[PDB]
């Protein structure tokens, strides 16, 4: 499910769009076979 | 240094996605230096028992 | 309307007008989050126990 409100969609869009660093490895090496998360790229 | 990565369990470099030999260096605690010099027993294995 | 079979598209006017909102608002590219790494460095610092 999604924000009641297009403006609070696109303030929530920026606050929690992660970095796509967060579906790879701490080394930022490998990918992640499975990644749910949403990251800018 | 191991002792802040145990304190640092959630985040890397012991969290996460580590890299298997990060993983390993982050399982295996570290051997005592001192008890693994003798210098006896490394004169006897370098010398024939003859 | 159905114009693109991948990517971001509108099958309706309205919606065409909402997609020219998404775009003309630079919301399309998202802002740059800090990385995983440095960041958890950065955290484990920020919130150390007193003197311990």
């Amino acid at each position: 499910t999604y924000l009641n409100d297009p403006v609070s969609q696109a303030v929530f869009n920026i606050l929690g769009t992660p970095d796509y660093s967060f579906c790879m490895d701490n080394e930022q090496k490998n990918w992640l076979p499975n990644c749910n998360l949403m990251y800018q790229n | 240094q191991r002792d802040l990565y145990l304190s640092q369990s959630k985040s890397p470099p012991c969290g996460g996605n580590p890299t298997p030999e990060m993983n390993t260096f982050c399982r295996t605690a570290i051997p005592d230096f001192i008890s693994t010099v003798n210098f006896v027993k490394k004169q006897n294995d370098d010398t024939p028992k003859d | 309307q159905s114009g693109q079979d991948s990517g971001l598209t509108a099958k309706s006017q309205a919606q065409q007008a909402l997609n020219f909102i998404r775009y003309a608002s630079a919301q399309v590219t998202p802002p740059s989050l800090p990385k995983l790494s440095a960041y958890s460095e950065l955290w484990n610092q920020a919130t150390a126990k007193p003197n311990s």
